[PDB]
């Protein structure tokens, strides 16, 4: 199957800059190429049909070109309310195999997060389980990377997270690690941390905290 | 002081062309004045980019 | 566009062929398919923008004084023959450029033919615009083709004992 | 034995949309604009002669105006009206006048 | 104008089956093509089935194998999308979109999908879970000092074991919303989904100033609101 | 009219196949020639029908008071404009039917380049528009045509032992 | 202009066939070729030259006193409209010209596309219009292409065993 390879992965751009997203093929699919604005909770909306046109009732502030394999999205015209994940569409032929997609981020200042930690309060170790949470706030961009450590040893498998979505006005980003853990497996061990690794930190910063501590 | 077979109220054009948008009020040799600003006359054969 | 691509490397020219063989590789233009082209687009723009001019004694089309019928009848002509003028303009350079591409196409498809009344036994087309000579064709059989002096009867002893076989 | 002889056209890297009948934009090799979308912004005097009405009209000329004291018996092929002309005499009216101006 | 509404969707467990459809309105549906494509939760979009206005070319993606049966009827003007052998996979949302035919501005002779589908509807929700509806249970965190020369302390309240997606949870009913986030569910290894929620607070205002997080679930009616101290 | 009959029982496209083998008969569309002949069709529409209004202050063109010079001043202007524009539809609508039988032409040309340039050695014309495979065709060769990913160096040693022998 | 030269003793018709055997030479003209191109060539003319004519009240369009601006309207109003109708003249019949160049090569086209049809297997063409047939080609032969009564599986085995050996 061929597989609709873009490049890169995620653009950041402020407003005024001109964005260069890419969507290659493997066959020729110069005039039956269509690209799609993709909104997290909105309906899909087609913006350049056959990589060549606009679509109508689209304004001309986005444009397009490229036929053989190779294709550029450029964007002149980039508005702050026009930030969303676009896609590419193969029409030549079935079956219709879509691509990636490519988030498109505002660029802002990298700042340097605030490591927080939440020990398991008594409403929870009563009914039977254990979660520890390690909340991560005001840090930019999404690639942050953060690990978990029981007793001076690192475990993995077990371990859940939530990304929410960018700030319309301070746009920054929250991350709230989640660990799994059980009534049996919280009273076993005793010291729980969480690691922090930032690209704006110049330490790795974590905190620690005792199973008595509650 | 120049040479020009066509004049026009919005500066002088050479008349080599069929066509014209500068002005409706032409006098002599004047290209005939039209709405329509862009008319790409194709002079060669569809471009065609090579594949690499 | 059925010609995968064209030749960007090639400027001395709007046709043309590439040659690949023993002796190397290049690009030549074609001077026969390439003269008879121009004659056919040249012809196209001398009718069109020479010799096509009305020098006389025109009328007032812009008035600033608003008289009345005698300058609604004058505003309503000059503006059916604008719109005329512009409707032509619509029909004439959107058909020559219609018929471009259709003269270039036909222009390939002489030069496919004048190829093709050459290579009948001795080579096969690829698919790409392209021929598969079944024989050996250094530079003066290339030349050949592209004067049109090519001799049918002479590589046919050749190419047809490697075409079906 | 074997060889390769194909059959193409010139391609631009750098072409231009036309206006065909089938296709609404089309990018060719090379094209022309029929349409003159500018201009010098000066009138030429040659090869026809073109006078220069600074200080008065057509009519201002053929009436007897003193600002126009310099056309005595001048002929001409084009005449240039300004917008900054204005009369200094004694006020007339024409009526019809596109008919005697032209 | 040109809208395209959905319909058929729920809670189904897998193994199940279903009937989508897809009302249109503003067009006549017998002149133009239709299809079906999907949006999974965490991947792209997914093109599953295409049919024509004939009722003759009907094409399948690879994943389909003949497990859904795609219809339409001109009397109607709706679709008929038959859902079966289901699992856990296929949950996502299902959307129909409308083809575009032609490269000009308005398609007077339609054609194929060959340009595109610039026709997109609203959608609905359709989980295959086997798991039925449970009410959440809301867990406290207890804040702590951290940041000694800011002087900040986070605190939220964990919101696990629920069914089914999503909860509205705010602070004070409303009454506190300057630095809330929201985060988004995740899946459990038992199926159920769980989320969090917090708010940058001063620690000046810990023993004084009184955080109720309120959890409210709409098809459950469960209204659990616990204090955060 | 060198195709003999069309195909009443095609009504999933204007162009198709007709294939008939062991595995039964059938009509399928071709998705790829019908498209590009849309393409062509509806752009001769939209810069026609579409977009080519004029909004505009006319004038009064009937008259129940018959005044005299000034009334058959414009009387000649409003004939004239009406017969122009009645013999630019007789010009434009009359060569649009025309081109459209050449577009039809030059797609069924485009569709039989297409199929020549995959059969060369594998097949031959009958001479009502229909192929005769000298090899064995099956549904899935059928669609390797229709979509462009035949094969000419697979089937020729099978078709070459039928065709000359 | 690939056809070298036409056929001058041939005035029994615009298209024909110039046989060549053992029977002797002669030239006859083609039924079926030539009356289809005049259906096209003739209804090209009848709706140009016939019923396009208007019967109307005119206005007067030459002046021996000059009134005014009353005659420059209709001045400017008669010399466009003269030059509108010149520039459709210049439109209109130097396409028709164009498109007859055309017709006639398409006309050939077909008759070289209905020779081309019956003599793949049977005959190959020369370079300047002419068809070297490999088999026996008595007069019963050659007006049996010419009505578009030729078979094809009759002369295989023998022009078969002459065209690649």
């Amino acid at each position: 199957d061929i597989q609709m390879t873009q490049s890169p992965s995620s653009v950041s751009a402020s407003v005024g800059d001109r964005v260069t997203i890419t969507c290659r093929a493997s066959q020729g699919i110069s005039s039956y190429l269509a690209w799609y604005q993709l909104k997290p909770g909105r309906a899909p909306k087609l913006l350049i049909y056959g990589a060549t046109r606009l679509q109508s009732g689209v304004p001309s502030r986005f444009s397009g070109s490229g036929s053989g394999t190779d294709f550029t999205l450029t964007i002149s015209g980039l508005q702050p309310e026009d930030f969303a994940t676009y896609h590419c569409q193969q029409a030549d032929s079935f079956p219709l195999t879509f691509g990636q997609g490519t988030r498109l981020e505002i660029k802002r200042t990298v700042a340097a997060p605030s490591v927080f930690i939440f020990p398991p309060s008594d409403e929870q170790l009563k009914s039977g389980t254990a979660s520890v949470v390690c909340l991560l706030n005001n840090f930019y961009p999404r690639e942050a990377k953060v690990q978990w450590k029981v007793d001076n040893a690192l475990q993995s498998g077990n371990s859940q997270e939530s990304v929410t979505e960018q700030d319309s006005k301070d746009s920054t980003y929250s991350l709230s690690s989640t660990l799994t853990l059980s009534k049996a497996d919280y009273e076993k061990h005793k010291v729980y941390a969480c690691e922090v690794t930032h690209q704006g930190l110049s330490s790795p910063v974590t905190k620690s905290f005792n199973r008595g501590e509650c | 002081t120049c040479i020009s077979e066509c004049i026009t109220p919005n500066g002088s054009i050479p008349n080599d062309k069929p066509f014209q948008n500068v002005n409706k009020i032409t006098y002599g040799a004047c290209p005939k004045y039209v709405k329509q600003n862009t008319l790409k006359l194709a002079t060669g054969m569809r471009n065609v980019p090579e594949k690499q | 566009a059925f010609i995968e691509n064209g030749w960007e490397g090639m400027i001395d020219g709007w046709y043309g062929f590439r040659h690949q063989n023993s002796e190397g590789t290049g690009q030549a233009a074609d001077l026969k398919s390439t003269q008879a082209a121009i004659d056919q687009i040249n012809g196209k723009l001398n009718r069109v923008i020479e010799k096509t001019n009305e020098k006389f004694h025109q009328i007032e089309k812009e008035f600033s004084e608003v008289e009345g019928r005698i300058q609604d009848l004058e505003k309503y002509v000059e503006d059916t023959k604008i719109d005329l003028w512009s409707y032509n303009a619509e029909l004439l350079v959107a058909l020559e450029n219609q018929h471009t591409i259709d003269l270039t196409d036909s222009e390939m498809n002489k030069l496919f033919e004048k190829t093709r009344r050459q290579l009948r036994e001795n080579a096969e087309d690829m698919g790409n615009g392209c021929f598969k000579i079944y024989h050996k064709c250094d530079n003066a059989c290339i030349e050949s083709i592209r004067n049109g002096t090519y001799d049918h009867d002479v590589y046919r002893d050749e190419a047809l004992n490697n075409r079906f076989q | 034995p074997t060889a390769t002889l194909c059959l193409g056209h010139h391609a631009v890297p750098n072409g231009t949309l036309v206006k065909t009948i089938t296709d609404d934009q089309i990018e060719v090799t090379n094209a022309t604009e029929l349409v003159q979308s500018s201009s010098t912004g000066k009138i030429c005097n040659n090869p026809h002669r073109i006078l220069d009405g600074i200080d008065c009209t057509l009519i201002d000329a053929l009436l007897g105006d003193p600002h126009c004291d310099v056309f005595q018996n001048e002929t001409w092929d084009l005449f240039v009206e300004r917008s900054k002309a204005f009369s200094n005499c004694y006020p007339y009216d024409v009526p019809d006048y596109a008919s005697l101006r032209s | 104008e040109v809208q395209l509404v959905e319909s058929g969707g729920g809670l189904v467990q897998p193994g199940g089956s279903l009937r989508l459809s897809c009302a249109a309105s503003g067009f006549t549906f017998s002149t133009y093509n239709m299809n079906w494509v999907r949006q999974a939760p965490g991947k792209g979009l997914e093109w599953l089935s295409y049919i024509s206005t004939s009722s003759n070319t009907i094409y399948y993606a690879d994943s389909v194998k003949g497990r859904f049966t795609i219809s339409r009827d001109n009397a109607k003007n709706s679709l008929f999308l038959q859902m079966n052998s289901l699992r856990d996979e296929d949950t996502a949302v299902y959307y129909c979109a409308r083809d575009r035919g032609c490269s000009s501005t308005n398609c007077y002779v339609v054609g194929y999908y060959f340009y595109g589908m610039d026709v997109w509807g609203q959608g609905t929700t359709v989980t295959v879970s086997s798991a039925s509806t449970k009410g959440p249970s809301v867990f406290p965190l207890a804040p702590s000092s951290k940041s000694t020369s800011g002087g900040t302390a986070a605190l939220g309240c964990l919101v696990k074991d629920y069914f089914p997606e999503p909860v509205t949870v705010s602070w004070n009913s409303g009454a506190l919303t300057s630095g809330v986030h929201t985060f988004p569910a995740v899946l459990q290894s038992s199926g159920l989904y769980s989320l969090s929620s917090v708010v940058t607070v001063p620690s000046s205002s810990l023993g004084t100033q009184t955080y109720i997080c309120n959890v409210n679930h709409k098809p459950s009616n469960t209204k659990v609101d616990k204090k955060v101290e």
